[PDB]
């Protein structure tokens, strides 16, 4: 019948106590003649019912979706507690239950390390200016390029990579005009996790 | 954001004298203020 | 229920290469217990070939079955968007599955290969990151190594290619190396293989 | 790897004078000799 997915906040709203974490449970494939879902929400196996949940939206391919939506504690998500759906639905056999918690480990701290671009690079119109992440754990990670107390919205961070000691690395690129770095311009790349104090560190980069 | 927030939320949370009823109500009280 | 199908290309590596022998693999999966008579057909752009190598069906820990087909291809055929289709027909099926895979379609793209030597804060750090951007390049297919002193490196760690703004991919690989090998002025060389590069091939030397 | 029949293979494969039959046999012969 009609299937499940559950999905984790957002790496960046679990860090700040200004955001809103989230966990997001979603119903595909519900039919139009057994229509009726209902979820039900535990955190460590205790339900709660503060859960929002947002009108079908029939599926441009003739079948459902059904989004519930329960907001989470930082520190619980933080602290490893598990989260389950539930979702009832007539087309059912029995219930369809999916849960899902912070990954398990010691969280690792991520060291950064900016890096200029390279020689051969120079002779373009454009350089990259390079942020590597390496050795963090678990992989939910929010990677940002600023300037001049402004944000440089020309940039692609590529996914976490598994390394080979069991932490986490990935690459963060701000592409910007050769002048703009040959006229000595400062960028920083500023990194929020979990195992950073504060949730937060920053490495500038510019010429020399 | 207010890096006054950030830093009494991260406090908070690893503050060793907090139980969890403890931290959770701390946090609150960062949050609302925030 | 019923069995379900899987095709996959051949390693970018391997339609690159002369030398390799690329291939499209035909998975199939879930094979009941009771019918497990699976028959595979394939065509090339529509006409039929019989040079496939199918295996003998493996008994899978959770009861059922797994039986792949192997059918190489010439590098040529591949890299000029020849269709694959693999046809699987089992008794459990009430029609035949097809499944049906070729290279990306659009311009190809030169990539270009920079050489990236550690950050002066890594160091302090008894092992240091060579890195390697992969940028520009189209499809997203392309191989990347290391090698030094004429033998391979191993201790690496390529990104999966991500989406540029511009339409092209980049990547970067990630080579760790003890401080001293490193500070002792050793010779290493990124090497990356893309259908866009003269002979497929191309290298990129980092040292002090 | 010989990086002598890599360049062969490359050349055969986009040799315009080479129509698709005459192009997969060089490149076979690259192939079988290598
Ligand atoms: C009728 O139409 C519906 C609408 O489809 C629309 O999508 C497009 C793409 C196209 O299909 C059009 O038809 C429509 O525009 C169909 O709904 C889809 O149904 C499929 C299943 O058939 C769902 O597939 C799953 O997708 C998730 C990823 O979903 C996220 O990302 C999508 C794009 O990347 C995005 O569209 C989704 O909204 C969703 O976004 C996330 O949303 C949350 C909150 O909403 C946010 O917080 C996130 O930021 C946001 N992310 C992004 C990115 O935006 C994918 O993860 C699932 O993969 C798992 O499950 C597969 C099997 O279903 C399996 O093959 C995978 O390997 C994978 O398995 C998991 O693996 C992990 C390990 O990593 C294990 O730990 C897990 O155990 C295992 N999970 C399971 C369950 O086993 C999966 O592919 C799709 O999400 C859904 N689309 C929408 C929209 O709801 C509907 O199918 C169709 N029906 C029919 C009959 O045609
Ligand atoms: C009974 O047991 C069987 C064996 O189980 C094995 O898996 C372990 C995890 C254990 O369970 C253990 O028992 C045993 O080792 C199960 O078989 C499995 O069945 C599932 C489907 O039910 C198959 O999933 C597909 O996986 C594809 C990727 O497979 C590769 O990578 C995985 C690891 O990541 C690897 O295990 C596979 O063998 C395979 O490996 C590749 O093999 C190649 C050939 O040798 C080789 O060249 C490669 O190098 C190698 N690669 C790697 C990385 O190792 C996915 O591609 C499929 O995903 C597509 O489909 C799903 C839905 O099925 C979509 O949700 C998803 O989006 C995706 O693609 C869709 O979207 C894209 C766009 O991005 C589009 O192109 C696609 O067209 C579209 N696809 C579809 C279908 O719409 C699958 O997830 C799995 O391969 C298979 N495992 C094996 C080993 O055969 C049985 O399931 C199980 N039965 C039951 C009832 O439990």
């Amino acid at each position: 019948g009609p299937s499940v997915f559950l999905f984790p906040p957002k790496p960046k709203d679990t860090l700040m106590i200004s955001r809103t974490p989230e966990v997001t449970c979603v119903v595909v494939d519900v039919s139009h003649e057994d229509p009726e879902v209902k979820f039900n929400w535990y955190v460590d196996g205790v339900e709660v019912h503060n859960a929002k949940t947002k009108p079908r939206e029939e599926q441009y391919n003739s079948t459902y979706r059904v989004v519930s939506v329960l907001t989470v504690l930082h520190q619980d998500w933080l602290n490893g507690k598990e989260y389950k759906c539930k979702v009832s639905n007539k087309a059912l056999p029995a219930p369809i239950e999916k849960t899902i918690s912070k990954a398990k480990g010691q969280p690792r701290e991520p060291q950064v390390y900016t890096l200029p671009p390279s020689r051969d690079e120079l002779t373009k119109n454009q350089v990259s200016l390079t942020c590597l992440v390496k050795g963090f754990y678990p992989s939910d990670i929010a990677v940002e390029w600023e300037s001049n107390g402004q944000p440089e919205n020309n940039y692609k961070t590529t996914p976490p990579v598994l390394d080979s000691d069991g932490s986490f690395f990935l690459y963060s690129k701000l592409t910007v005009d050769k002048s703009r770095w040959q006229q000595g311009n400062v960028f920083s790349c500023s990194v929020m996790h979990e195992a950073l104090h504060n949730h937060y560190t920053q490495k500038s980069l510019s010429l020399s | 954001f207010n890096m006054q927030c950030q830093r009494r939320f991260y406090e908070a949370l690893h503050d060793p004298n907090l139980n969890e009823e403890q931290r959770n109500a701390k946090i609150k009280s960062i949050r609302d203020d925030c």
